[PDB]
RNA sequence: AAGCGUGUUACCUAUACUCUACCGUCAGGGUUGAUAUGAUGCCCUGACGAGUAGGCAGGCGUGGAGGUCAGUGACGAAGCCUAGACCGUAAGGUCGGGUCGAACGGCCUCUAGUGCAGAUCUUGGUGGUAGUAGCAAAUAUUCAAAUGAGAACUUUGAAG
RNA sequence: ACUAAUCGAACCAUCUAGUAGCUGGUUCCUGCCGAAGUUUCCCUCAGGAUAGCAGAAGCUCGUAUCAGUUUUAUGAGGUA
RNA sequence: GACGUAAGUCAAGGAUGCUGGCAUAAUGGUUAUAUGCCGCCCGUCUUGAAACACGGACCAAGGAGUCUAACGUCUAUGCGAGUGUUUGGGUGUAAAACCCAUACGCGUAAUGAAAGUGAACGUAGGUUGGGGCCUCGCAAGAGGUGCACAAUCGACCGAU
RNA sequence: AAAUAUUGGCGAGAGACCGAUAGCGAACAAGUACAGUGAUGGAAAGAUGAAAAGAACUUUGAAAAGAGAGUGAAAAAGUACGUGAAAUUGUUGAAAGGGAAGGGCAUUUGAUCAGACAGGCCAGCAUCAGUUUUGGUGGCA
């Protein structure tokens, strides 16, 4: 368990998808601001998609925390994992995507020996 | 460092900061100093008056070495004595042993009179001197010698 | 809706920190930020603001300029404070014995002060012997003697210096500069 | 390293709560809720049952014994907000109810202690219920809303 | 009258007004004899937030360079696919799984041939149209056998 | 008319990336501020310069100077 | 602040107490669909675009404020009446790094077409403001000195 | 003579250069193939595997080839060969579909999914605080 925290409020969980990225394949969903003179999305006409605004910013006391209440720290090896030895209530370790299968058991075995939560303990796991 | 320019910041904006109406073009007002008497006259008269027309008389084959005469004001005259010997000359402001200051070697043609040298006699050598500069030198007890 | 009389979200327009990354200047600001807050002396607040000033807003103060400030009556025993560079001057021949606190002393300026019996001091040593700026003297250099100021507000009948690369006859001394060639400015 | 490190870490020292100014004052029941009133149970496995209100327990609940001999509702607790207090009344100063409190109804077949207590409690209750006619039938009948029943203008 | 004139109430509901929270911006302040070591930090207080052209600021991403993590990797690097998961308002970052086979990241800085939906943009590839328009000038073909896996169309014979 | 599908001056290469006050396009995010189509001059009227409007950097100071307002007093005006 | 003789208590600078069910897809997220209301196609020029204005069938990759000489304002840095080693020379672990003479450029003097001449009456001036500092004051304040800067009147240098 | 020039030739050493739509037009039988009467114009085109070990043999077919067997670390490497995106397409599966489709806010249903017993999810009551809304009744001018 992590430290107690206020109930995490997102204010917007829906993804901010680019306008007309559902209409043309050449338009990726990565958000882009509409900058056309007549754009209804830019002009904020009713019935159109929302745009990212600073008003959606998350509460600073619950920001960057996963639903487990820990902040995610990406770890590449045992030495990196030690940095969270005194921060087991605030940080959970994630194993990097490019860590070999035999190195992940060393990290996982060390993490249990110190109580660090690992957020992807089932990756590259032999069973 | 191109990463610090507004060009990187204008990426994604249609006109690159140049306007949708103006439409940044090749040479809307001419090239160089085009129209400095016609359609750039206001600017030229406001910021560069005197630009157009002649004034004065010509000098065929002007050599600037003829007009070489760098000016040394009197308040800087003692800088031509080295820092170490300067103090021992101001002390004991003597008449029978006064410093010789050859200002030509220091690279000056004329000696001017911004003034207030201390009352120490000095033998000042120069090509040219103003009227006030010598009288301030002679007031301190020195003298001016003319050299070529 | 609110009918705003003033502009919203307007910055004050004053430096709240130095622009420089000078590590030693940043902890002169740290010392005088503390002194300004914890001491009511107006001197500390003035000094803290002067530490933020850009290079053109803290012109060099000459030793001759220092010597003249010490000739005010009852001001010969004060500590001269310059938030900036103290330069030398060969026009002045006799320099008094005084204490000068400055950010920087040129080699000529430092020699002249020390030789005359005085001492050159940094702004932290000033803070430890004048925690409220006891009997100091804040000197500033001439701000409008800079060459760029000659061309400020150029215009007809303004008497300003034209922005010009080459100087002499044939260079803007003609129509517009004399009655014999059209008009005069 | 995949991530360098947080330059400084948050302190995991948990802060104590500020002193709270929330004093527990006793509940003030509705005026219509006095012991001996017949209650209509609005919710639960005994929905719509007519029960006798006996005592206000210290956990803000009502101790009811809708006489188990009559309608089969034992000595139990109900919430005062899930009952309708009718106007019918019976006398209560014949039943002993100090024995019943929160610890009595604490959890941990039917215990013999509870079965015998029901016999003692309802013994005086049904004796007084026989006084005015049609209570025993009224308490055995279950309340329900009929067509055209508007509880906002109905009285109990 | 569910129309017209007029009058009295009730009611409905804007991104407006009041109150509260949260985000950001601005402003005014607090905080050093361990500031319970981060003073561009922590914190208190009040107000404010529309925006094309345009300005400025803070960041995200890409190729390459100096330093560092004695960083990741043939026990699988990179790339690619993934209505599977997580973080960020966002640019994006991260993880799992599949394919794959040899290199590649974090951070502090340097650098630029550094970010695409348009330009009747360039090159290449691919659609619907669509099994569609069509394969109709020059009179004309037919029977049998042979060959052959297969004959309107080849060969021979016969006819026209 | 014709001069190799080219003719009111062929075709090929170069000068040449010719010039264009004209047309089209001009590629990441968020935050804060935020306009002008008016003045004067110009072979000027699809363009410029100029002043204005806008941003940024701030600087000297610290409640003044002030003010798209009123009042009092005192002028001016030749419209209804 | 309140109540209480005190002790203390309180609804007085922001929610606590008691109780129950579940402990998993139940809540929640994502996604597909359905329903209610709303939602015209972007980009562009334009006073005005969903336009019966223009470009766009689709997709990938490429694709447009750059470099340089000279310069203005601002900022950072070094030194500072100076400053600039790198044209050259010395040296070298060799296009690096390190070291250096004489010049030269800009600055330290202006003004006149030019011949020329060339910057202190004075505490480098007077007046009015002016931060800061000093003295006397518990303080308000008074007095002294007053850098930068602002206005003004003078003095000085060149031209007339 | 030297100090000077040198997008040609010959030989060297290098790069914060480009990395097969880039870099010379040309990384390859490139000034080639091809077009033009001619002067001239002028491309596209790199990558199996460490090694051909490049699939003996059986079967079906006229054959191409298929199905097996085999080689190989891998045939999800078969000379139509590293990886193998998108447009576009086939099959399977899911879903919806009265003259478009796609989108926003909210929830139903279906599918799918992350985390937590050393308090996590959802609620009920009481006493308060802040902001409101709607009643009942009292005393006064
Ligand atoms: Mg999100
Ligand atoms: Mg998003
Ligand atoms: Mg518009
Ligand atoms: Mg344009
Ligand atoms: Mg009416
Ligand atoms: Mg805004
Ligand atoms: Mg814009
Ligand atoms: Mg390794
Ligand atoms: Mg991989
Ligand atoms: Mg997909
Ligand atoms: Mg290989
Ligand atoms: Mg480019
Ligand atoms: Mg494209
Ligand atoms: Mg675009
Ligand atoms: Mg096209
Ligand atoms: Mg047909
Ligand atoms: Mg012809
Ligand atoms: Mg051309
Ligand atoms: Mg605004
Ligand atoms: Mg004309
Ligand atoms: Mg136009
Ligand atoms: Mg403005
Ligand atoms: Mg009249
Ligand atoms: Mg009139
Ligand atoms: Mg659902
Ligand atoms: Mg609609
Ligand atoms: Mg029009
Ligand atoms: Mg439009
Ligand atoms: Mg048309
Ligand atoms: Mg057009
Ligand atoms: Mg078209
Ligand atoms: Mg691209
Ligand atoms: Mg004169
Ligand atoms: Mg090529
Ligand atoms: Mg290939
Ligand atoms: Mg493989
Ligand atoms: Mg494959
Ligand atoms: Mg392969
Ligand atoms: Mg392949
Ligand atoms: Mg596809
Ligand atoms: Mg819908
Ligand atoms: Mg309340």
């Amino acid at each position: 368990a992590s430290l107690p925290h206020p109930k995490i409020v997102k204010k917007h969980t829906k993804k901010f998808k680019r306008h007309h990225s559902d209409r043309y394949h050449r338009v990726a969903e990565n958000w882009r601001k509409q900058k056309g003179i007549d754009s209804v999305v830019r002009r904020r006409f009713r019935g159109n998609i929302s745009q990212p605004k600073i008003g959606y910013g998350s509460n600073k006391k619950t920001k960057f925390l996963s639903p487990s209440g820990h902040k995610t720290f990406l770890v590449a090896n045992v030495k990196d994992l030690e940095t969270l030895t005194m921060h087991t209530k605030t940080y959970a370790a994630e194993i990097a995507h490019n860590i070999s299968a035999k190195n992940r058991v060393v990290i996982l075995a060390r993490a249990k020996a110190l109580g660090i939560k690992v957020t992807n303990p089932k990756g590259r796991l032999a069973l | 460092p191109s990463r610090f320019t507004k060009t990187r910041k204008h990426r994604g904006h249609v006109s690159a900061g140049k306007g949708r109406i103006g439409k940044h073009r090749k040479h809307p007002g001419g090239r160089g100093m085009a129209g400095g008497q016609h359609h750039h006259r206001i600017n030229m008269d406001k910021y560069h008056p005197g630009y157009f027309g002649k004034v004065g008389m010509r000098y065929f084959h002007k050599q600037q070495a003829h007009f070489w005469k760098p000016v040394l004001n009197l308040d800087k005259l003692w800088t031509l004595i080295p820092e170490d010997k300067r103090d021992q000359y101001l002390k004991s402001a003597s008449k029978e042993t006064a410093p010789v200051i050859d200002t030509l070697a220091a690279g000056y043609g004329k000696i001017l009179g911004k003034g207030r040298i201390p009352n120490v006699p000095v033998i000042v050598k120069a090509r040219f001197v103003s009227k006030l500069a010598e009288e301030k030198i002679r007031a301190a007890g020195g003298v001016v010698e003319l050299i070529a | 809706g609110i009918d705003h009389t003033s502009k919203q979200h307007k910055r004050s327009g004053h430096r709240t920190a130095p622009k420089s990354d000078n590590v030693y200047l940043k902890l002169l600001v740290k010392l005088y930020t503390f002194l300004a807050r914890r001491t009511d002396a107006p001197f500390n607040k003035v000094v803290l603001k002067a530490l933020f000033l850009s290079k053109i807003n803290r012109p060099p103060v000459s030793v001759s300029r220092i010597a003249r400030a010490l000739k005010q009556e009852g001001a010969a025993n004060k500590t001269v404070v310059v938030v900036g560079t103290v330069t030398d001057d060969a026009r002045i021949f006799e320099f008094p014995k005084t204490t000068v606190a400055a950010l920087r002393f040129t080699a000529g300026a430092r020699a002249k002060i020390v030789k005359a019996g005085g001492e050159c001091i940094t702004l932290d040593q000033l803070a430890v012997r004048a925690p409220k700026g006891q009997n100091t003297l804040i000197l500033r250099g001439p701000r409008n003697s800079r060459e760029a100021v000659r061309h400020f507000g150029m215009g007809p009948h303004k008497g300003k210096a034209p922005r010009i690369l080459s100087t002499g006859r044939k260079f803007e001394r003609a129509r517009g500069r004399r009655r014999s060639k059209g008009f005069k400015v | 390293s995949a991530q360098k490190a947080p330059k400084w870490y948050p302190s995991e020292d948990v802060a104590a709560l500020k002193k709270t100014r929330k004093a527990a004052r006793p509940q003030k029941l509705r005026a219509s809720l006095v012991p001996g009133t017949v209650l209509i149970l609005l919710a639960g496995r005994f929905r719509g049952k007519r029960v006798v209100y006996l005592k206000h327990l210290e956990d803000n609940t009502l101790l009811i014994s809708g006489p188990f001999k009559v309608n089969g509702v034992p000595l139990r607790r109900v919430n005062a907000r899930y009952v309708i207090a009718t106007s019918t009344k019976v006398s209560v100063e014949g039943v002993n109810v100090e024995k019943f409190n929160v610890e009595y109804f604490a959890k941990e077949e039917i215990k013999a202690e509870r079965v015998e207590d029901q016999k003692v409690v309802d013994k005086a209750l049904i004796a007084e219920i026989k006084k005015t006619p049609l209570l025993k039938q009224y308490l055995s009948a279950s309340f329900s809303l009929k067509n055209g029943d508007k509880p906002h203008m109905l009285k109990f």
